[PDB]
This record gives C-alpha cells, structure tokens and sequence, in this order.
C-alpha cells in the first residue's frame, strides 16, 4: 500500500520530541506556540469529518467520542484562557501551554512569560551578560536586577518576589534567587 | 479578621541576656504551604524597619542576633546577644490576607545599674518677666529606673496645682532617662513667695536630693 | 539607593480633605507596589492600600474605602493619597513604602479648628566641670518644633522633652551640658524652627 | 478518503511536543527516551520498503536521498555515542538528545544524567528537600550537599565545578550555584 | 570538617621504594579527585598527577610517568602514592589535595645513605628582662622539635633553621625552665634542665 | 611549555599601602573564552592556602582584601590594606591544560620602623667541655633591617623569618672550637654593627666571669 508520505510523517516525530525544548530564540517559541494554537481545531475537524463519512460503522464507535471529548476538552481551556486574559490583559493568557504567567520588570518595560508552575524559589542566570531567569531569554542585563518580580494566575493568587542574594561570577556572570514574601487575593 | 495577639506589653531585659516575643496568630495564617510572617523593628522618630520577612530569611544588612521561628498559629522573635542599641518597638505582620493586619506591639527595656539624677533648677528668665507669668523649671539627668518623684516646695510647704512633667525615652547610649518639671504661675501668686525648691526622691537614697533658691538671688 | 521624600507636615480644618504625596528616585517609576501605611494614636499600625503604578490597579480594605483614593504621576514619579471628609479621629503619621523594607518620612496631619500661634522662646540661666542651660519654647500650635543648639554647638549632650498639649497650647524644653571652661568663656545658642508659621526664632543665652 | 486513522494521529502531535522535556518524572524521562531511541529503526525500514516497491516513479526521485540521510547520520550519531561510553561506561551516552553527560556524588553512590549544554555556572534549588540540580530531579537531599560535581564530555573535555554558596529558605528549601574551575582534556 | 593526614618523615636509601598515605575523614571518600603536588628545594612547587577513587583513572605529568603510581584502597578511605628508584634529587614534601582547597600536613622524604644518629642537648645558660638557651647538636635526619616547659612560655620562643655542617644538624632555642626534644625517626626523647650559675 | 612567570624577585611595602603581584601567562591560557587562574598563599611549615580560584571570586572566608584581575597574558593581584599578618609568599597557577604549572613565588615583606638589637652572650658547658669541644653563642633579638653584621673579638649564623605579630628579625651566631684552643684565650667579644647607630654595639665575658 502507500509507504511513502506515511513513512515521511514519521520523521516528523523526529523534528518533534527533540526540538521541542527551544527556549533560546524567541521567534522559535513563538512559532512553536502557534503550531500548537492552530493545530487544535484542525485535528477535530478531521476528526468530525471522518465521523460524518459513515464506513463500516467505525465513524459511531470511537470517532464521534473522540471529536466531542476534543471539543469539551477545547472550550473548558479556551474559557480558562479568556478568564486568565479578564485579570491581566496581557495577551498571552491565550497560549496553549500553561495558565500562569511571570512578569519582569526591565528597564522601563515589563516582560511577561508563560511559567508552567508557581514555586517559592525561582533563578536567574546572567552568563555573559544575557538574562534567563525561569529558562525564558529575556534579553541582555547586567548585575543591576531588579529587587521585585510577580506572578500572575487567574483565581486570586497574586505572587510577589523578592530578590534573595546575587553573586557574581567569572567577571560579568552572575547567580541570583527571587523568594516569595506576599500573596494577594484577587 | 485575623487579629493578632502578641502580649507581653513591656519586657526588661540586661546586656548579654536573650529576650523573646511571642505574636501569635488568630486561625489560619499558614496559606500555599508556608507562613507568612513579617517582623519589625521602631525607634522613636524613625520609619520601621524590616528584620525577618517570612518567618525566617534575616533581611541583607541585619545582623544574625535576631532570629524568626514558629508554626500553626504561635510565632517567636529572639534576640540572643541583647546590646544597648536595641531599645525599640516590635511589630508583627501576616502578609497572606486582604487586610495586612499589625500587631499590637512590645516595648524592650534594657535593665542596669542604678544611677542618681543629676539635678539643676533655672530661675524665671527676664524675658518673660513683662509677660506676667513666671516658669521655674528642674531638670534630672541620667537616673536610672524610670521611676522618681518630684516635689515643688514654696514657703515651707509644698505645691500640687500647676507642675508638668515630661520623660525622654531610654538612652541609645547609656540606657539612662532623664526629666524636665516645670511650675507655671501668675505673676500675682510669684509676688507673695520668696523661696523655692525643687526636691528629687528616687527610689533609692532615702535622703531626697534638694535644690533651692530665693527672689533676691539677682 | 532607592529614596522616598514625602509632602510635610499639614493643619487641614475638619470637612475638609488633603493630598500626600510621595515622590520617589532611585529607581524607574513603574515595577513596584508603593503600599500605603498609617500610624495613629501613639504606636499601632494600620494598612490602607496599594496600587501598581503601570496600569491602576488600585486596592483597600473594607475599613478605608471610600476614605482614600489613590493615583499616580508616572511624568514626575509621585503618589497622590488623598483623605476626604476629615474628622477629629483622622489625624496620624502616613507613610509609603515599595518592598516593606524602603519608607518614607512621614507626614504628620493634623486635624483641627484652631489658630496657628507662633512660638515664644526664653533662655535659661544659672542664676564642677560640668554645667548645664536650656531654653523654654512656650504658646505654639500646632506640632512639630525643631530645636537644635547653634547648628554644631555640642550635638552631643542635647535632651529635648516632648511636648504636652496645655489648654491648646504646646510647650517644650530643651537642655545642654557644657564644661566649665568653656561658659561664658564662648557662646551657645538655641534656635527653634517652626515649619506651620514660616519661623526661625534665634536667640542667645546670656550669663546671670 | 482515509481520514479516521490519519486524524488519530494528529493527537500525537499534542501528547509529545507538550509533555517532552526533561520533567520530574524519572521513569516518564526513560520512556521518553526508549520511544525516541525506537524511532530511527522505523524510518529506515518505511522508506527502504517505500522505495523498494518501484511506483510511479516518485521511489527514486525522493525516497532514497532522504534514506541515504537519515541512515548515514545515524551512523554518526551512534559512533560518538560509542566513543563517549569509551570514555566513560555508564550506560547513559546511547541517549539520542545529547553526547554531555552530568555526575553529581550524592550520598554514597554517583548519579549520571544528560546535559542539554555544558554552561559556565550551574544552578540547584532544593525546594521542599526535593534536590533538582539542572531541572533533573536527583531525589530528596538538605541544604549540605555535595561541593565538587563534574561534566563529561567526549571530546577530551571534564570540567570540574565547584559549590559557590547555598543559601537557606522558608526552613527546608534554598538554592545554590556552582561554578567551573578546572578543564582536564582526556 | 574534611580531613586529611599523612603518614610521617622518612629517611630512605637511593635506589630503593617507597610508599605514603593520605588518609581521610569528614567527607564521603569517594567523589573528589585528590591531587598531589611536590614542593622541593625550598619555595618551589610542581604536580605528580590525580586518580578518580570512583574507577581508577590516574592522570600523571609525563615527567613524573614511571615515577609515581597512584593508588586507592576504598575500604579504608587511604590514598597510596607511591615512588620508585628513589634518587637524591627527590628530597622534597608531598602534599595531597582534593579541590585545591584542603591540603595534607606534608611527608619530609630524606634520600641518602647515613645513620640516624641522636642528637646532643645542652643548657645555656648566663636588666629588665631574662633570656635562656638551649642548644641541639649532631643529629641526622631531619626533623626535630625543640618544646618549652611542654607547651608553655609560648611568648618569645626563637628557634632557628638547622644548619647542615658534616652531616650534623645544630639548631639552638631562647626563651624570654625545661628544654624538651623529640627526634622522631631515632626514638629519641631528651629533656634538660637549665641552673643558675 | 606554558611556563609562567611571576617576577617581582621581592616587595617591601609599608602599612596600609598597596601591594601588587603581576603573574603572567605564556601565551594562551583563555581556553572557553575565560581565563583560569589561582592564587595561592603560603606561610613557613605550611600548606599552601587558595585566595583566589578563577582570576576573580575568591574563595569563602578570605578577607576582601584580596583582589585578582587581568585577562590574554596578564594577570595581577592586589592587596590593597596591608596588614602586619602578611609576610607569606604567593603563587599563581593555570588550572587549564594538561600539566598544570605554579608560578615562581614572590617574599612580600612589610616595612617598619627601625629597631635595635638585643645581644646576649652564653659561654661553653662544662657537659661538651668533658666531651672535648667549646661552643659560645651570641644571640641577637628583635632588630630591622635584617642586613647587619656580626664580629667575634669558624662561625655559623642562622636567621630567623619575619614574625607575624611584630614583623622582625632574630639572628643567632654560634663560634665551635676545640676545647684546647680554648684555653688559650681568656675574653671573648661578640660585636654588631646595625645602620641604626653610628657605634658598634659590644657584648664581651671573660673566663673568670664564672
Ligand atoms: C494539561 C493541560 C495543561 N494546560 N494548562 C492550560 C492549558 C490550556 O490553556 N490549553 C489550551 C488549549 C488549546 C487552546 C487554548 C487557548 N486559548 C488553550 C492546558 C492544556 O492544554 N493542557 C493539555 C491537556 C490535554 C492535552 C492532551 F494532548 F493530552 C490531550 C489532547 C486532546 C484530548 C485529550 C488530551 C495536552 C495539554
Ligand atoms: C542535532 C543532533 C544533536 N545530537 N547530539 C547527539 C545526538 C545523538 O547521539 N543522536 C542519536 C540519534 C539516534 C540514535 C542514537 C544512538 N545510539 C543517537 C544528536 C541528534 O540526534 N541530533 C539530531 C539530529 C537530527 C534530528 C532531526 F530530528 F531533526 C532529524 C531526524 C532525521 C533526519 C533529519 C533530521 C534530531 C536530532
């Protein structure tokens, strides 16, 4: 039978489950976000599409549970998304991974990143002058951070960080620890 | 709703010894897992200042005397090498509610030796004589405890309307007090007396400490 | 070095309101909370509110909603808590603060429907090596008086006594120690400044 | 056409690329790499037997430059793997994500993890007495932990990194850094 | 805490082995790469090379290959460098070292061909202060420690190097009262006592 | 072949002064793009003691003091308080490739004022007189500079280094004869010349002094 585009699928899996750690160049994130965001509705589409198509009474047995399992799973977390974007309007409560974000303020802006969970000590590394505090690259710093950092959920749960201690390193390297000293309910 | 009870009201203690203060809290002040916890530190004329920030973590540029413990609902501040430059107010914070409540507070008082006040009284000054009132003021320094009793004799006998006092707080230094005790009067009441003097009993020296003077001493 | 300077000390008559402010350097504007705290009757404090200066975002508790209101000024790094509606049981030291650990002056407000009457000063005299003089501040309102002895004359040895409120009159002292070599042999002086009617008074003590 | 079984496989595309990284999980990280280390076997054989079975012509024109590829860069891929386990024998360098490996002298016995990079500075942080030194959870460890640990790699390198400082948070939690200060070359 | 202790000074003949431990405490033994380091001929220092104690894997510098053989004995938590066809050049003090920052006590190698004769100890002995001297002379190898009052009169002990001169050591002391000396490698422990004359 | 050398032969600063240590490289140690350098100090009978392990941070519990710098072939370190307690010698090492190399060393002595010496003389023992041999001694206490001469009215000198609580020197001289010869001389002279005076300082006994 057909061999050859199945077969090249699976070196897809190839590019996937080894890149998918990309957290050095920005515009790779994103672009993997987005792969992620619009991948979603696509495959129940298919998947109704084959439920529709009624042949050997397979489209009834498990591809019309899986389609709607798919949609109530999909707008449960489009939901959760939107409420997420009510609280802080940040735009980017609306990626598909996580519903807990971190904002940074730099110099006179604020950087906010998805966080995949809240914990009470939090890094930062600055080797060679380039800033990465919970794995996200936020940029070019020095030994100059700033002595406060927050996170943001959607039920209550407003956390504010405080820089611990930094240390410096090897010339312009560094290692610094943000703790958690309050928590505000929204 | 989450008052906070932290009672010793006042607490005395000497140079070397270690002094504990025991805010406790209402319910539940234990949220995410950890208590949240703030401890202050007052000065008379001075801003607080922040020592331990979650029931531990020492805040950078304190000195490792002070020491936060505690858990559920009972909390403690130590102080293990109690100097003479600690004799401020302490506070205690939850930081995990809507309202940020305080508590009530505790003074430290540093314990020493006793001393005697040095004792000084001033005559009416010219100044105020066109005024029409006349102020005699008594002045005790560096006395140790807090407690003594002033007593303002005029022709003999003694005199209760009128006379103010006024305390400093502890010395940063020398852990001493001093006191300032004015009499106000009319200038008609000054007309028909002709000696005065301020007497200062401590609690110690049964034989009070005596300072007087005359109308005539221009 | 993250400096907060506050407005001053303000008389406000009852009904009336009042706006603190509190402007800050060191460090850019936006990226902290700037929690607002107030002291009142002696030493127990109290908690009103916060705001992110980036966007709003402002919050009370359910004791002084509706009796403050804060804003910002990003132009000119400044906070503006404004009190409405002031009673007697209103007057208290406000302060601001960013990360618990960096304060303010504070602001002492005074509440009341009386004058403000300027301080009289008088000087005290002894009419061992070791001497001590003063001088008497007497009939001001309202607080606070700074009391200082020649701007560097014996900083050290200094005992000023807090006021006592006397029939909504205040009245102060203030002492210093001198050896006895150096009486009448130089010269000392106490000045007063009262901030609330625009005041330095200056006046030297003479031997008796 | 086909649609139901092609479909299904889209939500592969949401389980990995989600939930592959370096998590917590230990066992879940093996399975992770089992299913990777498989992978490679299959494309060769789908694309010898797609391009085998001669049709209409398109078995020649791609299906054997690109299995020429894939087999000769698994070739590669194995040969270091092999020359790292040369070097040092723990049964870890055959993991097809990185040729760097992590040894970290815990109590008693000597832990050996992948290393996505060989950096200047490491971080750890020991939140709830649950040590995790480069997002690799190496178990349940105090505040006195080891200060000498050590980064193989193949390419006649050995770093040796040295406890900077540790410092103590909220009771049983805290962090600490560790910086590079001697190379040996092999 | 952590710990290390050398095994003592010894006196060899050329051409013969030798074998010195660094035992450790305070510490899990294996995990650090334990260094050794040679400083000879006074102020001088070079490197032999380090072993992994997990599985072997010794590393020497070429000048020392076939010199030095590192070893290890786990169950004792012992490290057992090694020498071989020993020469009058390689009189030194051996240290052993594990990150550069815990170091031994040093083990003083003596390579020549003489006995280990006993030292001699004599009294000195003669103002606002008083200063007394004790004197040690012909002895081999070294060294030897000259003790006051067995620890005490810790305030103004002034012992000088020895002095080689025909293979004799002389050393003196002065204190500003008993003169103790051990001579370790001859087991020799003399004791004198100083008169007023 | 990366032989590295530290050569200032000597220093001598004062109190408070600063004291300066210029270790260099030679050629390439900047392997990963950093350069890898420790400073090591040591005191007499003792084991070297790292201050400084890669070209800056020093190591845990080392006065700030200490500073390390420098980059390509230079590298220096820096004391900038000298107190009286650093009178050891330093070295530098790579810590980067195959063989790892020391430095040369570098005496740092601290200057003082001067001082004069404390001589004292002690004669022969009648236990070595039984043996058949005369040994008189001259010891010279707490004196700086340490260039200063000593004359008998055969000799061996022994110097002491500079102390770590007062930064001076100590010098013993020690005259062996035979017993014999001894006996045919009946006062001896222990002379030391300083640049602290302009006359010799003398110390002498004679055999009837018993
Ligand atoms: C685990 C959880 C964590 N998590 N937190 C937040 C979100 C979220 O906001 N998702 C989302 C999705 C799409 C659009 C938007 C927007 N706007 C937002 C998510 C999330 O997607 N999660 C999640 C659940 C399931 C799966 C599955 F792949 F395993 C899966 C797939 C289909 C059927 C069953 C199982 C993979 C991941
Ligand atoms: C980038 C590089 C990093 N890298 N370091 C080490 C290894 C390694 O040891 N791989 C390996 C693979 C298999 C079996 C064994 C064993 N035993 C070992 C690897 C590796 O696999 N890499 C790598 C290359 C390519 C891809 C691709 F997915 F992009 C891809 C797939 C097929 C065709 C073209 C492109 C994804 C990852």
């Amino acid at each position: 039978q057909w061999n050859l585009v199945i077969g090249f699928l699976f070196l897809t899996w190839i590019c996937l489950l080894q890149f998918a750690y990309a957290n050095r160049n920005r515009f790779l994130y994103i672009i993997k976000l987005i792969f992620l965001w619009l991948l979603w509705p696509v495959t129940l589409a298919c998947f109704v599409l084959a439920a529709v198509y009624r042949i050997n009474w397979i489209t009834g047995g498990i591809a019309i549970a899986m389609a709607c399992l798919v949609g109530l799973m999909w707008l449960s977390y489009f939901i959760a998304s939107f409420r997420l974007f009510a609280r802080t309007r940040s735009m980017w409560s609306f990626n598909p991974e996580t519903n807990i974000l971190l904002n940074v303020p730099l110099h006179g802006t604020i950087l906010t990143r998805p966080l995949l969970e809240s914990e009470l000590v939090i890094g930062a590394v600055i080797l060679r002058g380039h800033l990465r505090i919970a794995g996200h690259h936020l940029g070019r710093c020095d030994i100059k951070d700033l002595p406060k950092e927050i996170t943001v959920a959607t039920s209550r749960t407003l956390s504010y960080y405080k820089l611990g201690a930094s240390q410096r390193v090897a010339g312009d390297s560094g290692f610094a620890a943000y703790s958690r000293y309050r928590i505000g309910n929204y | 709703d989450i008052v906070m009870t932290q009672s010793p009201a006042s607490l005395a203690v000497s140079l070397g010894q270690r002094a504990t203060i025991s805010c406790k809290a209402s319910q539940s002040i234990d949220y995410d897992g950890d208590n949240y916890m703030n401890w202050y530190q007052q000065k008379p004329g001075q801003p607080p200042k922040l020592l331990i920030y979650t029931t531990s973590n020492l805040e950078s540029g304190i000195p490792a005397r002070f020491s936060g413990s505690g858990s559920g609902t009972d909390f403690t501040l130590n102080i293990h090498p109690v100097e003479e430059g600690d004799a401020a107010t302490y506070y205690c914070q939850q930081n995990n509610e809507d309202p940020y409540t305080f508590g009530g507070g505790t003074k430290l008082e540093i314990k020493r030796a006793d001393a005697a006040p040095t004792v000084s009284i001033f005559p009416p000054s010219s100044e105020q004589l066109t005024s029409g009132g006349a102020s005699v003021v008594c002045f005790l320094n560096n006395f140790y405890p807090k407690d003594i009793n002033v007593k303002w004799k005029i022709d003999g006998s003694e005199r209760q309307n009128g006379v103010l006092n006024s305390w400093t707080d502890q010395d940063s230094k020398d852990s001493t007090y001093s006191m300032s005790s004015t009499l106000t009067l009319t200038k008609d009441e000054y007309e028909r007396h002709n000696s005065y003097t301020c007497e200062a009993t401590h609690k110690t020296s049964t034989s009070p400490i005596v300072k007087s003077f005359n109308r005539n001493e221009c | 070095e993250v400096q907060l300077q506050q407005s001053g000390p303000e008389l406000v008559k009852p009904g009336a309101s009042m706006k603190i402010s509190c402007k800050t350097s060191g460090y850019s504007f936006t990226g902290y909370t700037m929690n607002w705290v107030k002291q009142s009757h002696g030493k127990n404090l109290e908690w009103i509110g916060l705001i992110n200066p980036y966007n709003g975002d402002t919050s009370y508790n359910q004791k002084f909603k509706g009796k403050a209101t804060l804003t910002v000024d990003k132009s000119s790094s400044t906070a503006y808590m404004e009190l409405l509606s002031l009673t007697s049981e209103d007057s208290a030291v406000y302060y601001c603060e960013v990360i618990n650990t960096y304060w303010g002056q504070g602001t002492l407000v005074t509440v009341s429907a009386a004058k403000t009457t300027p301080p009289s000063v008088y000087p005290l005299a002894p009419g061992n090596s070791m001497v001590t003089l003063g001088c008497l501040v007497k009939g001001y309102f309202p607080e606070p008086v700074t009391v200082t002895w020649n701007s560097g004359s014996l900083s050290s040895g200094v005992h000023t006594f807090p006021a006592v409120l006397q029939s909504d009159l205040y009245t102060l002292s203030s002492s210093v120690t001198v050896p006895s070599s150096t009486w009448p042999s130089e010269t000392v002086t106490c000045n007063v400044a009262h901030p609330a009617s625009s005041t330095k008074v200056d006046k030297k003590i003479v031997p008796r």
